[PDB]
C-alpha cells in the first residue's frame, strides 16, 4: 500500500521495487491529478486518477521488470487514509493482473 | 469534492462598487478570455464529435 | 522572458498558485518600479489577481 | 518609499489633462494606501483570508464594547509599507454615525 | 499548539515493543559521511521491574546457541527510533535511525531509575564472515556492487571513477564490516563511501544524490556561519533534511552565505520532556 | 538642580527624543520616578606575600527604571510600539541628565482596582555600548574609506549572452 | 461606584476565548488582577564599526547592527481571581492536564493570543467558606503576524508534500479470498463498484 | 462551592480514603487549611528574525500542603505510619 | 552577474570562471573608476565606468581564453541592486559577444 | 591605576586589520619545546556585519586560483598578537 | 467524526419506514452516545470492568459525601470519542428524587 | 481477513482476547466505517463483544 | 482551427484600454504603454 | 593475566580463586543492574572484597538477577571528610 492523508495537494517519496518513487497528488478541478518521477527523472504528467485504471500506461514506462500503482476507486482527497488506498505491485501481479483485465 | 471558483470577476472588489474604469478593464479582460479559452474548446470539442 | 513553457514532452506541467502570483507580482514590480506596491486596495493589485486567477 | 497610481474620491484611475498616469511618490501615496486599506473589509480578499475591517461583525452588528472596532481598524491601518505607529484612535459616536479620528506615524 | 512525538521501537523475540513518547526519553543521534558507523545514545527513565525483566536482560553480548540455526536476529536485537510533531491528530513522523544495541548501564539511581543505551548501525556484520570470493580483477562498480550483495543493503553508486579496473581489491577481509573501509580507502577524500540507515552510498564529495529534492531552508534556530568547509546552522527538526541531500539557504542576519550546499554531518538532540529538540547541519558548497 | 538657571516658567521634564528624526514619542506620559544604576567590576589577583593586586575595571552597560501613569490607550500602545521598536536608539532627557544610545527592554503594565481610569506601568531601558563615542564623519560621498566584502559567489542566473547586449547598446 | 455603567474603549471585562472553538468560557469568575509582562534581551558588548566614511553611510550602519541585538522574548500574564462554583474548576484543571490547549485573552484593552497555561494555585481557608482562591498565569505559545503566506479560500493550498519517510507495506484486508491471489482480490473489489 | 446541592445537614469535609481497602485513615483530623499546587514549565526555542517559538509543555506532580491540629495522641501515630507507608 | 551593494567605494572578491578575481568600485567626482585584479597581481588602475562598452580593452588582459566584464548602463552607487547590473562572460559568450558587437 | 593592552593583528590582503582591546577578546596560548606546533584559541565578540563579511569569509580552507603565482599569503593569512600595559599613556608591548 | 445507529425510546435498534438503519452522522450521535454512556453502570463492561456510573455504591447506598457520585458521573460524560468537555452539572436531591442535568461541549 | 490458520503441523495455537478483539474491532470498522464508535453502551459495541466471547 | 493570428493581438489591447478608461496616450513612454504591452 | 598488590595472578576468564571464600552481598548502596557483560553494583567500603574473588547477590529491587558472579574490575572513592566512601563492582558470570 502507499501511507497517505488528506490534503487537497502532497507528494510522498518512497523506495518500490528495489527503486526509487516520487509521487505527488493535487486536486485539478473536478478530479485528482498526479505526476510521476522515478530516481529523480519523470515519467508521465498530469495522469488522471481514476480507480482499477494503472497509472502507468506504456510498457516502457510501467516495466521491464518495474511495477506499477492501482488505486481501488475513484481518488477524493477527502477520504484519503479512511477507506480508500493506493496499492503498488511488482511485476509478477501487475502481469497476471493486466492479463485479467482482457 | 471542494468546489472550485477560478473566475476573473473575484478581483473586482466593493471598494470599485461604482468605479467606472477598473470594472470595464476587469469586464473586458474577462469576456477576452471567456471568448478565446472555453467558448473556443466548447467549439473544438463539438469539432471532435465524429 | 519570464514565460513558464509547462507543456513539455513527457507532460503538461501545473505549478502552485503561489508560486504563479509571485510571477505576477515580479512582472508588475519590474515594469512599474521596485518601489511600487502590490495590495488587495489598490488598482495594482486588483490587476495583480485578476492575472493569477 | 512606497508609490502608487493616483486616484479619485471614487476609486478609479485618475488621468490628467495630458492624460499620464501618474505615480505618486511618498506621504500621498501612504495617505491613498491607508484610506484604500480602511475601506477593505474582510472576507473579500481572495489569497488572504482575516485581511479587512470587520465593519459587519463588530460595527454594523449589535455590540456591547466597541473595542474590536478599535482594534480591527488599528490592525488595518498598519500592515501598510510605512507605517511606523498610531498616535490616536478617539471613536466618538454621536447621534447614529460612528465617529472615526486617527493619526498615523510614517517614516518620512 | 503541536505536541512531539517520539517512539523507540524494539525487536524482541515475541515481538514490537514500543516505548511511547509519554515517558522520559532523550536520545542523540551522530551521522557523518565516513566508514565509522553511526552512533545513539538512549536515556530512559521510569521502567518498571516488568519492563526492566523483559529488556535489559537480553543485552547479554555472550552467545547462546552455539549451534547458531540462523544469523543476525539470533545474536542481538534491533532498534528503530521515529521522531515527529503531531497536530491535532494529524502526525508527521519519520524515522531517523536503525541500529542495534551494544552497551548497557545505570545512570540515575532510585527513586527513578534510568538507564543508558549504546547502538550502533550495521553492527550485525562484525560477527558474520565473508563466504563469497570477492572478483579478482574487476571495475569499481562492480566491486561495489559485490560489496552490496554480500551485506545485503540496497546500494547506489555514482563517482567518476566508475570505469577504472583494480587488481585484487578484496583479498584480505575478514569479517563483513572492512568492507566499507576496503571501499573508502581506495579513492580518498573525493570519494565518499558511507552506510544510512540500510543503503549504502559511494559518490563524489561536491554531488547531491537527489538533484530535484532540494530542502529550502529560510528559518534558522542557529544563526548561519562560516565554517573553514562551509556552512554550519541548526533548526528545528525538520523530516526533509537527510545525509547526502541539497540544501537552499536564505538568511536574514547574515545573507552573504545565501547559496546552495551538500550535506557532509548531521546532529539530533531530540527529548520528550526537556528543552532540545533541534538538528544542526554542516554542508560543503555544491559543484 | 542648580546649573541652568532659565527662568522659562514652563520648561520641560523627562522627554524621551528619537535620535534619528529629532522627534518625540509618548510625550503625554505622567512620570513618578527615574532610578539609574552604573556598575562595573574590577579583577583582582591574590598575590604570595598576603596582599591583593588589582589590574583592570570593566563597565557594563547603565540602566534606567521608570514608573510612568497612562492616562488614555493611545499612551498605552505608544509604550507597547516603544517596547517592540527594533532598529531605532533613544536620547533620554531627565531633570538635567542627558543620556544617548538607549533601548527599551521591559515594560509591565498592571490593572489592579487601586486604579480603573488610569494604568499604572514601569519601564525600563539599557544602554548600548560602543567604543569610540564620538564618530567621525566626512560630508563628501566619493570622500570617504574603503568597505571590504570578502568572496561571494557569482551566483549566476541570467538569460542569454546576445540577446542583453543588444539590449544594452541598441537600447532595445 | 455605581458600575455596570462602563464606559465604551475600555470596558473592564476579562473574556478568555477557546482558540479552535471561539466561544468564551469560565465566565463564572470574578478577578482581582491582571499583569501584563513583555521583556527583551539587549546585547551588552562593546562592538565595533569603522567610522570614518560618509554621514549617511554609517546612518545606514548602526542599523541592522543593533537589530541583530533586539530580540523579543514571550509574554507573561498573571491573573488573580476567585472561583465560586465547581464546574469551572474541574474544567480549568481539564485544560490543564491537556499538552494542546491555547486561549485568547481580553484585558482592558490589550490583546493576547494563543496563550497557555503555565501555573495553577487554589486555597481554601476561613476566609471563605464558599469560594476557593485562584492564581492562573500564561504565557505567549506564538507571535502574531500581520500579513503574508497564501491562505486561500479553495483547496489551494502551498502543498507542502515532504514524505521521504516511509517503510513500504502490503496490506491483507482488502475484501474477502482467503485462497486467492492478491490480482484475483483486487480485481474483485473493482468490479465491486 | 456550589455544584452539588446536598440537604444533608451533617457532611464530611476533608477525607483521606484508602485506596485499596475504600477505608478511611486518621478520620480525626482538625483541618484548620488546605492548599493546592499545579506546575508546568514550557520550552521555548529563541528563532532568528527576533521572534520566540514555543514547541510544548511538561507538566510535573502536582502537590498538596495540609495544616492539622492533633486532639489527642493516637491522632499523632496515624500520621506518622501514614508518612511512613511504603 | 555579480553581487554588488550602495556604497561610494568597496571591494568585492569571488571565483569565476575557473580564475581569481578581485574588483573594486569607487566613485571618483562624476563617473566611477574601477580596479581589476587577478592571481593578487594588478591588472588595470581607474578603468572608468560606461553602460555597454566592456572593462578590459587590451588583448593580452581580456583573455587568452578568460571573459570580460561589462555594465548594462552607466554606473551609479545609490541604484546598485535596482536596475543596474554587473555581469561576467566567459571566453566563448565574450567572443560571440565581440562578434555582434560590430 | 594601569590598564591592560590586548591587540589581534590581521593581514587581509588590502592591509593590516586590528581588533583591539576595546571589544571583548579571550586568548590561550600554549608554547612548549617540541616538534608539536604552537596553538592558540581565539574568543572574538561583537563583531558586527562589515567586519564579519571581511573576516570570515577568507578563512577558506580551499584552494582558489590553482595556478598559485608565488606561494604563502595565497593560501593562508597571518595572525600577530602582542599583550602588554599601558600606564600614564607609557606603552610596554610585546608580541607572544 | 463520531457515527452510530440510531436507537428509539428503548435501547433497542429502531428502523425507519424503508428499513434501513440509518447511520448517525455527528451532534445527534454524540447525544445518544452520552445518553447510552450513562446508563451502562459498573461492572457490567466485558474486557473492560471499572467502567461505567457506580449507582449501587454511590447514589443509592447511603452516604457521607455524595462527591464520588459527581466525580463518577464527570467521568461517564466523558470519555465519549467526541466529547471535550463538560459545562454544568447540577446533582439536584430533593425530596426523594436524585437529578441530574448537564450540558456539554462538543469539538463541532 | 483477520482469520489465522492457528492449526499448524506442530499442534494449535491459542491467541490472547487483546489480539482477536482487535481483528473484530478492525472488521466491523470495515464493515461499517472508519469512524464507527465500539464502545460497551453502544449496540454495535454488544455485537463486538459477543462475536469476541 | 489550425493556426492563430498575432498579428491584430495588439490593436485589441491599445483600444481595449482606449475605449475603456478614455481616450488618451496608449503612447510608449507613458505608465500605460508597459501594461498594454504585457496585456499583450 | 594481572599483577595486584604483591601477587601475579594467571588464570582463565570464569574461575574463583578461592572457591571457598566467597562473599555474600545483601546490602547495596547503588542497585543493581544487568550490565551487558554480567552485573555491576555498589556498596560501601567491604574490606572483604577483592579482584577474581566471588560473590553472591541478593537483592529487594532486582531479585531476577541473583547468583555467583566472580569480580573483574574495581572501584575505590574513599574521603576522611567528605561524603563518598564507596566501592563499585563489576562482575561475571562464574563458571
Amino acid at each position: 500500500k502507499i501511507p497517505l492523508t488528506a490534503v487537497p495537494n502532497q507528494a510522498i517519496s518512497f523506495n518500490a521495487g528495489s527503486s526509487y518513487w516520487k509521487i505527488r497528488l493535487y486536486q485539478n478541478m473536478d478530479m485528482m491529478n498526479a505526476d510521476i518521477s522515478r530516481d529523480g527523472v519523470i515519467v508521465c504528467h498530469g495522469v488522471r486518477c481514476f480507480g482499477g485504471i494503472p497509472l502507468l500506461q506504456y510498457s516502457h514506462q510501467y516495466r521491464p521488470d518495474y511495477g506499477n500503482f492501482v488505486f481501488d476507486r475513484d481518488a477524493d482527497w477527502t477520504l484519503f487514509g479512511d477507506g480508500i488506498n493506493l496499492f503498488y505491485l511488482d511485476g509478477a501481479e501487475f502481469a497476471e493482473y493486466q492479463a485479467l483485465a482482457t | 469534492l471542494p468546489a472550485y471558483n477560478s473566475d476573473i470577476q473575484q478581483a473586482l472588489k466593493w471598494l470599485h462598487n461604482q468605479a467606472p474604469g477598473i470594472t470595464g478593464l476587469i469586464q473586458r479582460k474577462a469576456q477576452w478570455y471567456d471568448r478565446f479559452s472555453r467558448q473556443f474548446w466548447a467549439n473544438w470539442e463539438r469539432d471532435v464529435f465524429h | 522572458m519570464a514565460n513558464y513553457n509547462y507543456i513539455v514532452d513527457t507532460g503538461v506541467i501545473v505549478a502552485d498558485t503561489a508560486d504563479v502570483l509571485s510571477d505576477v507580482e515580479a512582472e508588475f514590480r519590474a515594469a512599474l518600479g521596485a518601489n511600487i506596491n502590490l495590495a488587495a486596495s489598490t488598482p495594482q493589485g486588483s490587476l495583480v489577481a485578476a492575472e493569477a486567477i | 518609499s512606497t508609490s502608487t497610481i493616483r486616484t479619485g474620491t471614487n476609486n478609479d484611475i485618475l488621468l490628467d489633462d495630458n492624460g499620464n498616469m501618474v505615480i505618486l511618490r511618498d506621504v500621498e501615496a501612504c495617505a491613498q494606501d491607508v484610506r484604500a486599506a480602511m475601506l477593505m473589509r474582510t472576507g473579500e480578499n481572495i489569497f488572504d483570508v482575516n485581511s479587512g475591517v470587520g465593519y459587519f461583525e463588530y460595527i454594523f452588528s449589535p455590540q456591547k464594547s466597541y473595542d474590536d472596532a478599535r482594534k480591527s481598524i488599528a490592525d488595518a491601518i498598519l500592515s501598510s509599507p510605512d507605517v511606523t505607529g498610531i498616535e490616536q484612535l478617539d471613536i466618538d459616536i454621536t447621534g447614529e454615525v460612528f465617529g472615526v479620528d486617527a493619526k498615523v506615524i510614517t517614516i518620512h | 499548539m503541536k505536541k512531539r512525538i517520539l517512539r523507540v521501537t524494539f525487536n524482541m523475540p515475541y515481538g514490537p515493543e514500543v516505548i511511547r513518547e509519554d515517558l522520559d526519553v532523550r536520545v542523540r543521534i551522530m551521522k557523518a559521511a565516513l566508514r565509522i558507523q553511526n552512533r545513539a545514545t538512549m536515556e530512559i527513565f521510569g521502567l518498571t521491574t516488568q519492563l526492566r525483566e523483559s529488556l535489559l536482560s537480553q543485552f547479554t553480548a555472550w552467545k547462546h546457541r552455539q549451534r547458531q540455526v540462523g544469523r543476525e536476529d539470533e545474536l542481538m536485537i534491533k532498534v528503530s527510533v521515529e521522531a515527529g510533531y503531531s497536530d491535532q491528530g494529524r502526525e508527521q513522523v519519520s524515522r531517523v535511525f536503525v541500529g542495534e544495541v551494544a552497551i548497557v548501564d545505570i545512570i540515575s539511581p532510585p527513586p527513578d531509575i534510568g538507564i543508558r543505551i549504546q547502538c550502533y548501525t550495521r553492527q550485525i556484520d562484525r560477527t558474520k564472515t565473508i563466504r563469497n570470493m570477492p572478483p579478482a580483477n574487476t571495475t569499481f562498480v562492480k566491486f561495489v556492487e559485490w560489496g552490496a550483495n554480500e551485506m545485503g543493503l540496497n546500494f547506489i553508486c555514482d563517482t567518476s571513477y566508475n570505469d577504472q579496473v583494480l587488481k585484487n581489491p578484496g583479498r584480505s577481509i575478514t569479517v563483513a564490516s572492512a568492507i566499507l573501509a576496503s571501499i573508502q580507502d581506495m579513492y580518498m577524500p573525493d570519494v565518499a563511501a558511507f552506510v544510512d540507515d540500510d543503503i549504502l552510498i559511494v559518490k563524489d564529495r561536491d554531488k547531491v544524490i537527489r538533484p530535484d529534492e532540494v530542502t529550502n531552508v529560510n528559518s534558522f534556530v542557529g544563526i548561519p556561519s562560516w565554517s573553514e568547509w562551509g556552512v554550519e546552522f541548526q533548526c528545528l527538526f525538520e523530516p526533509s533534511i537527510r545525509v547526502a541531500g541539497g540544501v537552499a539557504v536564505e538568511s536574514l542576519m547574515n545573507p552573504s552565505v545565501n547559496g546552495n550546499y551538500v550535506i557532509t554531518a548531521l546532529e539530533y538532540d531530540l527529548a520528550s520532556r526537556d528543552r532540545p529538540f533541534y538538528i544542526k547541519v554542516m554542508g560543503s558548497p555544491a559543484a | 538642580m542648580l546649573g541652568i538657571f532659565t527662568s522659562l516658567l514652563s520648561s520641560r521634564s523627562f522627554s524621551i527624543v528619537d535620535q534619528n528624526t529629532n522627534q518625540l514619542v509618548a510625550a503625554d506620559l505622567r512620570i513618578s520616578r527615574v532610578n539609574t544604576r552604573f556598575s562595573s567590576v574590577g579583577q583582582r589577583h591574590m598575590l604570595e606575600d598576603g596582599t591583593t593586586k588589582m589590574d583592570s575595571r570593566t563597565i557594563h552597560p547603565m540602566e534606567i527604571i521608570v514608573e510612568v501613569f497612562c492616562p488614555s490607550i493611545d499612551v498605552v500602545d505608544q509604550i507597547n510600539q516603544l517596547l517592540l521598536d527594533r532598529d531605532t536608539l533613544y536620547k533620554v532627557i531627565t531633570r538635567g541628565m542627558v543620556f544617548e544610545r538607549m533601548m527599551c527592554t521591559s515594560e509591565a503594565l498592571n490593572q489592579t482596582p487601586d486604579m480603573i481610569s488610569a494604568t499604572p506601568a514601569r519601564l525600563t531601558f539599557s544602554q548600548v555600548l560602543v567604543q569610540n563615542p564620538k564618530p567621525i564623519m566626512f560630508r563628501n560621498a566619493g570622500d570617504s574609506s574603503m568597505i571590504d566584502r570578502g568572496l561571494a559567489l557569482a551566483e549566476d542566473v541570467v538569460g542569454s549572452a546576445g540577446d542583453l547586449f543588444d539590449y544594452a547598446v541598441n537600447g532595445v | 461606584m455605581n458600575s455596570f455603567l462602563k464606559s465604551i474603549l475600555n470596558t473592564p471585562t476579562l473574556t478568555i476565548r477557546d482558540d479552535v472553538t471561539k466561544l468564551p468560557v469560565w465566565k463564572s469568575l470574578q478577578v482581582k488582577k491582571v499583569e501584563i509582562y513583555s521583556p527583551a534581551s539587549v546585547v551588552s558588548k562593546p562592538l565595533a564599526t569603522k567610522d570614518q566614511t560618509e554621514a549617511q553611510v554609517y546612518t545606514e550602519a548602526l542599523d541592522i547592527d543593533v537589530k541583530n541585538g533586539k530580540i523579543i522574548q514571550p509574554v507573561r500574564l498573571r491573573i488573580n481571581a476567585i472561583c465560586p462554583d465547581l464546574s469551572t474548576v474541574e474544567s480549568i484543571m481539564n485544560a490543564f492536564n491537556d499538552n494542546t490547549s491555547t486561549f485568547a485573552i481580553t484585558s482592558k484593552s490589550i490583546l493576547a493570543d494563543k496563550m497557555a497555561i503555565m501555573t495553577l494555585d487554589v486555597d481554601q481557608s476561613p476566609d471563605m467558606l464558599n469560594a476557593a482562591e485562584i492564581n492562573m498565569e500564561f504565557e505567549q505559545v506564538e507571535p502574531p503576524v500581520l500579513n503574508k503566506f497564501d491562505p486561500a479560500f479553495p483547496q489551494d493550498s502551498p502543498t507542502y508534500g515532504v514524505q521521504i519517510q516511509s517503510l513500504s507495506d502490503a496490506n491483507l484486508l482488502d475484501l474477502g479470498a482467503i485462497g486467492d491471489s492478491i490480482s484475483s482480490a483486487a480485481k474483485s473489489l473493482y468490479n465491486r463498484v
